[PDB]
RNA sequence: CGGCCCGAGGCGGCGGGGGCGACGGGCGGAACUUAAGCAUAUCAGUACGCCCCGGAGGAGAAACCAACCGGGAUUCCCCGUAGCGGCGAGCGACGCGGGAGGAGCCCGCCCCGAAGGCGCGCUGUGGGCGCCGCGAGGGGGCCCGAGGGCCCCGCCCGAGAGGGUGCAAGCCCCGUACGGCGGGCGAGUAGCGCUGCUUGAGCGUGCAGCGCGAAGGGAGGCGCGGCCCUUCCAAGGCUAAAUACGCCCCGGGACCGAUAGCGGACCAAGUAGCGCGAGCGAACGGUGAAAAGGACGCCCGGCCGCUCAAAAGACCUGAACCCGGCCGGCGCCGGCCCGCCGGCCCCGUCUCGAAACACGGACCGAGGAGCCA
RNA sequence: GGCCCCGGGGGCGAAGGCGGCGCGCAGGCCCCGCCGGACCGGCCUCUGGUGCAGAUCUCGGCAGCAGUAGCGCUACUCCGCGCCCCGGAGGACUGAGGGGGAGACGGGUUCCGCGGCGCCUGCAUCUGGCCGCGGGUGACUCGGGCCUAAGCGGCGGGUGAAG
RNA sequence: GAACGCCCCGCCGGCGGAUGCCUCGGCCCGGGCGGCGACGAAGAGCGCGGCGGAGCGCGAGACGCGGUGCGGACCCGCCCGCCCCGAGAAGCACCGACCCUCGAACGCAGCGCGCCCGGCGCCGCCGCCUCGGCGCCC
C-alpha cells in the first residue's frame, strides 16, 4: 500500500504564490521561494542551469523604462543634455 | 474551499474571467481560420495551481 | 550595379520590405503613369493613386475604365466602378474585380488643396535636377 | 564654572544598496579522464560557487634586461627550446630580432608657517556619421483565363543592384547611378629560520602563517665564505593609445530548406502539457490571378448543375505499405507461348563450422555512421 | 566558376508522379503516352553534411489477429405519443457506524434558470458535473483580524576568504 | 463446384502524407554600439477597447492625453468619424506629462493594523542643535 492507496492521503499546500515572481513555488512552511529565493535580497541565479537563466531575466518582460532611456540616447536629445550639465 | 484569502480568490477570479471564445466578428475582423481559443481550460481536468 | 551599401540587396529583406511596410511606404508603392495629356500640363510622370480618379485599363483580362471607388491598402489593390466579377443572378449586387494600380493610367486627377501643393511641390525639386545636369 | 579630550540622541544637504548566458579584475576550488593497473604526476591553476567595476578593464614610466663596437615604462601581433617529470606518461617560459602604438608625471621626507578650500586646520591647510529630396527610357502583330511568351522594328543607359505586377520586364510601378543639409630619497618593513600552497625555475618561481628582525641597499637562471666589476633604488600614488567582447541595430554568404536550419518559419514557443519542488517541454508552413467560398431546379441529406483555365471545394502536387467495387487468371531461374518438365533451404552476423532447436529482423516511407583542425 | 554561333530548353507545358519501349556487362541512362502547373540542364574546371535491408536503429503511418478477447455494490414492470428522462400505479433496495442531513481540507464556478445534442456521457438518450446564453455568495452579535503553545524570527555585536 | 485467399489483363474508388517546387525563419562571418537603478530599475501581479479571449501595447489621464514638425485620404467586420487652399483619416520623428499592488522595496505586516495629525525605514560623509564622563585641567 505504498502506491494507489498512498496517494489518496493528499490534501495539503507544500507551496504557494511567490510574491516576487508569481511561481507555485513559496514554501509555505520555510518562507522561502525555491525558484527566486524570495526573501533574500538578491536574485536567484544559477550557471549550471542556462534554460532557467533565459526563462526569466532582462528581456522577458516589457523593459518600460530601459527602452525609452535607450532611445533617447541613441537618437534623441539626451547626449547634448550631458553637455550642458557636465560644464 | 468556502475559507479563502482574498489574495487567493483574485487569481482564481481571472482565470474565470478569461475562460472564454474567440468573438465571432473578430474571427470576421481579423480573417481567422484557427477559431479555438487553446488557453482555455476545463474543472474536470485542469491543475489550477493558484 | 548599387553602389551604397546602406542599401540591402538581399532577396529576403527586399520581400520582407514589401510586406510589412508602412502606411505611407505602402501610398508611394501604389503609383501609376499619368496620361500623356496630363503629362505635358502637369510635367510630372507619375502620380500616386487615389480614390476619386479615372483611369484606363490595358494588359489584363478586365479592359475598361471608370472610377475609383475604393483602395485596399493591405492588398496593394484598386476597385474601380464597373469593373466587376461576373454575377450568377440577374438581379444580385455587382462585386468588384480587384486591379493592380500599375495596370492602370489615369486620365484625370482629383484636385483639392494638398494635391496641388504636392504637384508644385515635386516640379521644383525637378527643375532643381534639370539645373544641375 | 568654563576649556580641551573621548562618546550619545536628534535635524539638514548629499551619496550607497539591486539588475546582465559576453569580454575584464579578486578569491575558494573538483572529479570523470590519461598513465593501457594505480598512490606522485595529468586533466586544470579548467567546470562550478562567492564578491567587484567599466566602456573597455587590467598593466605601466625599472630596487629592468643584459655581457654587446649594448639596449631603455606598459599592452598587443609575428618568430623559437632552456628546463620540469614514478627523468615515465606527459608538461614548458623567455631575452635578442621584425612590426602596431607611443607621453609623461606626483606625494612623503626637507624649507617657509595660515600666506589655505577659514564653524575646518598648527597632531600642518597653502606655496617652494546622421537627416532630406529629385530621379531617364516600347510599340505593332499572333496567341492565352491572364502576355513578364513568340514574331518584327526601336529608345534610355553616371541608372542592365534588386523587389512588385494575372506567365522569363532596363523602357508597367517602386527603387538603382549622378547631390544637397546639419558639420634628502617610505620599518614590525626587506630579509632570514621552520611549515603549507604555487611555478619550466632545477640546495626555491611567486605567495602566506608564526618566530626573529637590519642600514645604505637590490640584481647578475647552482649552494657557502672572501675580493672586484657591471647595472638599478623596494617596502607610497596617477596616466591616453595600439588589445578583447554577448545581448541589440546594420550589411554580407560556393551555409539549411519544414523529421533540415535555433527547442521555437504557423495573429497567441520557453507556449500547451507533466512534476510537491529544483526542473522538464512538444506538435502544427502552402486554395485561387481574384473569395468570385458554391446559382436554378427536383425529391425528402441526395441528385442535377452553377463560379472558375481548373474544383484547386477545405483545399498545391498527392508516392509506398494496406484496402473496396468491376474485369482476367491459379514464388525465383532456364527452355518452349504457357502450363508442363528440369534446377533452387533465410538473409545479415560472430565463428574451425549456420537452413539450424544460435542472435537481430510484421510491413512501408523519410532520416541514419571515417568529416574537420 | 564557364561554355551552349544572331545567343541553351520551358503555359504550343518545367520539376515531380503512374504505366510502357529502347541502350549499357553493370552502376544507370534516354524516349513515348497519361497525370501535373513553373522552372530545368548536357560537356570542361572547382567543392562536400554525397548513394541503406538490417543497428531489441529514430520519427511518422499502419496490417493480420478480428467483428475476436471483453462490457463487486439483490430489480425492475405496465400505461401515458414514452428514452436508462418526466408522471401515475405496482414491486424492491440502502437500513440512523445509512447509497440520509451537514461541516473541515482539497477542487474552482462544477451552483441556478432557459435552450441544445457537434464532443463527451466505453449501449442508447429527448438525460446530464457535457455545449451556448443570461444570472448568483449581503453580518456590531458566525468565523478570520487579537492572545499566546510547541516553535520561528529579530538583537550594540561575534565569527568566517565570502555567501 | 462455388466462395475465401493469391497474382495482376486492365479500368475506377478509399486510407495515408512521401516526392517536387516554394519561404516575412534559422545559422555563420564582418562592422557599429556600449546607452539601467531610491528622480523607484530588471522582473512579477492585477486592471484598461462600443461590440473584446490570446499575444503586442498602455496605467484609474489605461487598446492612450498634449506640444512642435512632417504627410495628405482613409479607418481589416458592424458601426461611427473625416472630406473643402487646410477644415485634416492612415502613417513617421523628437519633446512634455500621467504612471494602481508587489519587488533593492522604505511606518509594521501581506491584504490585516499603528503612532502622529506635515508625516513616520537602514547605513555612511560633512555641518549644526541638545547633552554624558570619580578622562586631562581649571
Ligand atoms: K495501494
Ligand atoms: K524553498
Ligand atoms: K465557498
Ligand atoms: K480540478
Ligand atoms: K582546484
Ligand atoms: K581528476
Ligand atoms: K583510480
Ligand atoms: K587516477
Ligand atoms: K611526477
Ligand atoms: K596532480
Ligand atoms: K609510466
Ligand atoms: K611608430
Ligand atoms: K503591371
Ligand atoms: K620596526
Ligand atoms: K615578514
Ligand atoms: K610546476
Ligand atoms: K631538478
Ligand atoms: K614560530
Ligand atoms: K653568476
Ligand atoms: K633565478
Ligand atoms: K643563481
Ligand atoms: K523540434
Ligand atoms: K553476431
Ligand atoms: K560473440
Ligand atoms: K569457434
Ligand atoms: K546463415
Ligand atoms: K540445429
Ligand atoms: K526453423
Ligand atoms: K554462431
Ligand atoms: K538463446
Ligand atoms: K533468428
Ligand atoms: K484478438
Ligand atoms: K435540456
Ligand atoms: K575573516
Ligand atoms: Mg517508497
Ligand atoms: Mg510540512
Ligand atoms: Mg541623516
Ligand atoms: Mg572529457
Ligand atoms: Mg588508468
Ligand atoms: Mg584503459
Ligand atoms: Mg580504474
Ligand atoms: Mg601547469
Ligand atoms: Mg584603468
Ligand atoms: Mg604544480
Ligand atoms: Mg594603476
Ligand atoms: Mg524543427
Ligand atoms: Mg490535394
Ligand atoms: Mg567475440
Ligand atoms: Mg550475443
Ligand atoms: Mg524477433
Ligand atoms: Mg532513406
Ligand atoms: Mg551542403
Ligand atoms: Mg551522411
Ligand atoms: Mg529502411
Ligand atoms: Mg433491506
Ligand atoms: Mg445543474
Ligand atoms: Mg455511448
Ligand atoms: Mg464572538
Ligand atoms: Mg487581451
Ligand atoms: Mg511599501
Amino acid at each position: 500500500s505504498k502506491g494507489t492507496a498512498s496517494f489518496g492521503k493528499r490534501h495539503t499546500r507544500i507551496h504557494g504564490s511567490c510574491r516576487r515572481c508569481g511561481k507555485h513555488s513559496f514554501h509555505l512552511q520555510k518562507h522561502e521561494c525555491a525558484s527566486c529565493g524570495y526573501p533574500s535580497a538578491k536574485m536567484r541565479r544559477y550557471n549550471w542551469s542556462y534554460k532557467s537563466l533565459r526563462r526569466r531575466t532582462q528581456g522577458t518582460g516589457s523593459m518600460s523604462h530601459m527602452r525609452k532611456v535607450y532611445r533617447a540616447y541613441n537618437s534623441g536629445t539626451l547626449k547634448a543634455n550631458a553637455r550642458k550639465y557636465l560644464a | 474551499t468556502a475559507n479563502k484569502t482574498l489574495s487567493r480568490k483574485l487569481r482564481l477570479a481571472k482565470k474565470t474571467k478569461t475562460n472564454k471564445n474567440i468573438p465571432r466578428w473578430v474571427i470576421a475582423k481579423d480573417h481567422l481560420k484557427k477559431t479555438w481559443n487553446y488557453k482555455r481550460h476545463h474543472w474536470r481536468r485542469s491543475h489550477l495551481k493558484l | 550595379m548599387k553602389l551604397n551599401s546602406a542599401v540591402t540587396a538581399s532577396r529576403r529583406k527586399c520581400r520582407k520590405a514589401y510586406f510589412t511596410a508602412n502606411a505611407e511606404t505602402r501610398a508611394k508603392m501604389m503609383s501609376s503613369r499619368l496620361s500623356k495629356e496630363l503629362r505635358a500640363e502637369h510635367k510630372i510622370k507619375t502620380m500616386p493613386i487615389r480614390r476619386g480618379d479615372i483611369v484606363e485599363i490595358f494588359t489584363g483580362g478586365h479592359k475598361g475604365t471608370g472610377k475609383v471607388v475604393e483602395v485596399r491598402r493591405r492588398d496593394y489593390k484598386i476597385c474601380v466602378e464597373g469593373i466587376n466579377q461576373k454575377a450568377r443572378n440577374p438581379e444580385a449586387k455587382p462585386v468588384p474585380y480587384p486591379i493592380h494600380p500599375s495596370n492602370c493610367i489615369i486620365k484625370e486627377l482629383y484636385m483639392n488643396g494638398s494635391r496641388y501643393r504636392a504637384i508644385k511641390r515635386r516640379q521644383e525639386r525637378n527643375a532643381e535636377r534639370l539645373a544641375r545636369i
